[PDB]
């Protein structure tokens, strides 16, 4: 029944601004307060700020104090994080999770209960743009390159979907030019072609290896 | 406080018992808790306070305190507990996490096969060139690979990226891809790719001549 | 330096060791050195060959390898290798002598 | 089954302007005890009781301006704990010490009409100094700042053993009271009513005495019945508290400057 | 720092209570308050008790 669903994580610009919203339903919001945690693209978690909900105390991270605000509307039943002065270093996926602060004699009730599937938020000062497979003839492994695609992701299938044993599509990676890129290889015993769908450019661009 | 935890991973097969540690830099009065992030997907609670064990999760979980050296344990590790736990404290009112600890399946020792690649004849128009290493299914995943470009080391413009553990095999795939302007890969002849591994009793080296 | 080996019919076994003179690997030599079991500082990882003959373990500084449950396939030179990198990346700069062993 | 009731206790707005009236008032007896007291001091320097009896005030009077610029934030201590288990300590020191002095001086008076005596007086005084300290002692033992971790306030209250912690609540509050008020006071009236047989200054030290420290004693005794849960709780009663607490202090601190107008200056 | 409770109740059994209740507070934040059926008084609960944060966290939650 509890839900923490979030919105409001897309493409961003260095140095702009975005707000993102968790819309608790199912709990009471006045006792609760409400946190925000933040797991870089392959990095452990890190922490943001809480609130609480009704008396209105807020506690800043030492990487986010000064540039983001946290608020809360009890009768909206929400929780607001506006980060202005957003840097490359913040992308990440955000978690918005309850807490009910108990009162022990010296310290208070602080582990996350519920946490929100967490929302994507890139800063970069790319643009979209398209892949360019390069093959990989076998010198049996084959593979295609895709290089130089914005944004992710990239789905590759071989022959298609014609094998699947032996088939390695790597994790993407960033370079220094912004833009992403990823490496699929195939093992066959001594025609063979990737198929690939870059939705987010309507592109579709097939390539054959051979030596 | 910088809640060390440690160790970084460990390789752990079905039915032994597991321990992670954490270690508080300063005291905290028994405010820690303990999560559990499977892959892509959001974290969880396993026992808050010190030791007390949150509700739904199974018992095979146990914690503990020392001083400030606070510890987790599963009694009896099963196929399901494979994933990434995290310290967490809640005295200050600044909280951190915990490094994370990544629980790995158990597997006899491999050794990589390694293929080295030239650049496609379409790469080679655009400008640049891209030459890719493959390790392919190696275990553990503790590995380094290495670029020789006329018996010279090459640094700063290798960039990996290796897979998650396979589910038939449990061996980890590595990627090195080395890219260079057009205006480099003319001026070379010899290249080489140079894998070392527990497995291997030496390094292993693939190379290939322009041409 | 190795210290151990000898003679013994199949079916039985044996205490291989070898002292200082970090992570440390076995390497069988058969008459194509190969890779055969590997202790770190603190688990052990065994080549699928001898997965369960054999077993590692590492005193603090001498490596004991209880090679045991002998075959009439095992007959080969054990090395001692001392892993060079902190990181257990693979490298093996020091390899020593072994000793002859046979069934 | 058991039913769950919900409570909740939104912020009130006239802690600031009680609090700031308040921090007037002090300053006022601040400036009024150190003219009185310092006059008393050098009138003595140039019967020891009142000595003893001005010096206490004083060191009383000292404290007032570390009270009021808590006060001026909300009860919030910036401070290190240093300073405040010491300004605990001159406070809690002196202001018992200026109480047991009137008892002697009650006795004392009485005491040569009724009749190496000066060695003996001057023992019974060091021994007054003595049981003061020992008496603080304890509470300024268990005094350390703190700082919450929802506030993110930071407050000078006193941390007890958390196995027990009504024990020293109770035994502190008690001690106070039985041994400030209980017992002074009734040794001061018996004495003087005794002494009755001018007529009109007598009463008018033991009532000067009764009005400043009853009011506040019963306010304590009224908070320590509510922690105990005697009294139900609800938010307006915990307003009342707050507010007769604080009102009752002002009315007490004034004895510090009544003490030296009414038992050295009318005569 | 006044807040309604200053100590908890550590040894309290599930058949003797018959009525909690939660209070918020701007001081200390949440906390509990029972009614013992057997001595009628009203006595502070604390939180480390099992049974007491899994009926609370359940009520809430509803
Ligand atoms: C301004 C002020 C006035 C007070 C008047 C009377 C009592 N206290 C006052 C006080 N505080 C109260 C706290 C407990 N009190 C403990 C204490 C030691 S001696 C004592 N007497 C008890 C009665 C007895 O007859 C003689 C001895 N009581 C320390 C001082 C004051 O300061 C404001 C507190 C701000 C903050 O809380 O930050
Ligand atoms: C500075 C703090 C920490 C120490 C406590 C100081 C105050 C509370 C107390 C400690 C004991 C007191 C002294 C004890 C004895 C005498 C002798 C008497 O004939 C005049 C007052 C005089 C001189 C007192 C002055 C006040 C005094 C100094």
């Amino acid at each position: 029944e509890v839900q923490l669903v979030e919105s409001g994580g897309g493409l961003v610009q260095p140095g702009g601004s975005l707000r993102l919203s968790c819309a608790a339903s199912g709990f009471n919001f006045s006792y609760s307060s409400i946190h925000w945690v933040r797991q870089a693209p392959g990095k452990g978690l890190e922490w943001v700020a809480y609130i609480y909900s009704s008396y209105g105390y807020t506690s800043y991270a030492d990487s986010v104090k000064g540039r983001f605000t946290i608020s809360a509307d009890t009768s909206k039943n929400t929780a607001y994080l506006q980060m202005n002065s957003l840097r490359a270093e913040d992308t990440a996926v955000y978690y918005c999770a309850r807490v009910y602060p108990w009162w022990y004699y010296k310290y208070y009730h602080g582990a996350l209960d519920y946490w929100g599937q967490g929302t994507l938020v890139t800063v970069s000062s790319a643009s979209t743009k398209g892949p360019s497979v390069f093959p990989l003839a076998p010198s049996a492994a084959l593979g295609c390159l895709v290089k130089d695609y914005f944004p992710e992701p990239v789905t590759v299938s071989w022959n298609s979907g014609a094998l699947t044993s032996g088939v390695h599509t790597f994790p993407a990676v960033l370079q220094s030019s912004g833009l992403y890129s990823l490496s699929s290889v195939v093992t066959v015993p001594s025609t063979y072609i990737c198929n690939v769908n870059h939705k987010p450019s309507n592109t579709k661009v097939d390539k054959k290896v051979e030596p | 406080i910088q809640m060390t935890q440690s160790p970084s991973s460990l390789s752990a097969s079905v039915g032994d018992r597991v321990t992670i540690t954490c270690r508080a830099s300063q005291s905290v009065s028994s405010a820690v808790a303990w999560y559990q992030q499977k892959p892509g997907k959001a974290p969880k609670l396993l026992i808050y306070s010190a030791s007390s064990l949150y509700s739904g999760v199974p018992s095979r979980f146990s914690g503990s305190r020392s001083g400030t050296d606070f510890t987790l344990t599963i009694s009896s590790l099963q196929p399901e507990d494979f994933a990434t736990y995290y310290c967490q404290q809640y005295y200050y009112p600044l909280f951190t996490f915990g490094q994370g600890t990544k629980v790995e399946i158990k597997r006899t020792v491999a050794a990589p096969s390694v293929f080295i690649f030239p650049p496609s004849d379409s790469q080679l128009k655009s400008g640049t060139a891209s030459v890719v290493c493959l390790l392919n299914n190696f275990y553990p995943r503790e590995a380094k690979v290495q670029w020789k470009v006329d018996n010279a080391l090459q640094s700063g413009n290798s960039q990996e990226s290796v897979t998650e553990q396979d589910s038939k095999d449990s061996t980890y795939s590595l990627s090195s891809t080395l890219t260079l302007s057009k205006a480099d890969y003319e001026k070379h002849k010899v290249y080489a790719c140079e894998v070392t591994h527990q497995g291997l009793s030496s390094p292993v080296t693939k190379s290939f001549n322009r041409g | 330096q190795e210290s151990g080996g000898g003679l013994v019919q199949p079916g039985g076994s044996l205490r291989l060791s070898c002292a200082a003179s970090y992570a440390m690997s076995w390497f069988r030599q058969a008459p194509e050195r190969e890779f055969v079991a590997v202790a770190r500082r603190s688990g052990a990882f065994y080549a699928d060959s001898v997965q369960g003959r054999f077993t590692v373990s590492r005193d603090d500084n001498t490596v004991y390898l209880q090679m045991n449950s002998l075959k009439p396939e095992d007959t080969a030179v054990y090395y001692c290798a001392i892993d060079s990198d902190t990181f257990y990346s693979g490298s093996y700069d020091y390899w020593g002598q072994g000793t002859q062993v046979t069934v | 089954c058991i039913v769950v009731d919900t409570v909740m206790c939104p912020n009130m707005p006239n802690k600031s302007v009680l609090l700031y009236t308040l921090s007037f008032i002090y300053i006022f007896i601040f400036v009024i005890g150190m003219i009185a007291n310092s006059v008393v001091v050098w009138v003595n320097i140039q019967h020891c009781y009142i000595l003893n009896l001005a010096i206490a005030d004083l060191w009383v009077v000292l404290t007032i301006p570390v009270w009021v610029v808590s006060l001026v934030q909300h009860n919030q201590w910036p401070m290190g704990e240093l300073t405040c288990k010491v300004t605990h300590l001159i406070f809690s020191i002196n202001l018992f010490g200026s109480i047991f002095f009137l008892t002697c001086m009650s006795v004392d008076r009485y005491l040569s009409i009724t009749y190496r005596k000066k060695m003996v007086r001057r023992v019974v005084c060091i021994l007054v100094w003595l049981l003061a300290f020992c008496v603080s002692l304890p509470d300024t033992y268990y005094l350390k700042t703190v700082t919450s971790a929802s506030n993110n306030e930071t407050y000078c209250r006193s941390f007890y053993p958390e196995h027990s912690i009504k024990e020293w609540l109770i035994g502190m509050e008690l001690v106070s009271v039985v041994l400030g008020f209980a017992v002074p006071f009734s040794i001061i009236a018996v004495f003087y009513f005794l002494l009755a047989r001018s007529r009109k200054i007598i009463f008018s030290y033991v009532v000067v005495f009764l009005v400043c420290w009853l009011p506040y004693h019963v306010a304590v005794l009224l908070d320590i019945f509510s922690i105990l849960h005697y009294i139900p709780f609800t938010c307006r009663l915990e307003h009342a508290l707050f507010t007769a607490l604080h009102v009752t202090q002002c009315l007490s601190l004034v004895h510090c400057c009544v003490n030296p107008v009414l038992y050295s200056f009318i005569n | 720092y006044r807040c309604p409770c200053r100590f908890f109740e550590s040894h309290v059994a599930r058949a003797n209570v018959k009525h909690l209740k939660i209070l918020n507070t701007p001081n200390c934040a949440l906390q509990i308050v029972a009614r013992l059926k057997n001595n009628n008084r009203q006595v502070c609960i604390d939180p480390k008790l099992k049974w007491i944060q899994e009926y609370l966290e359940k009520a809430l939650n509803k």
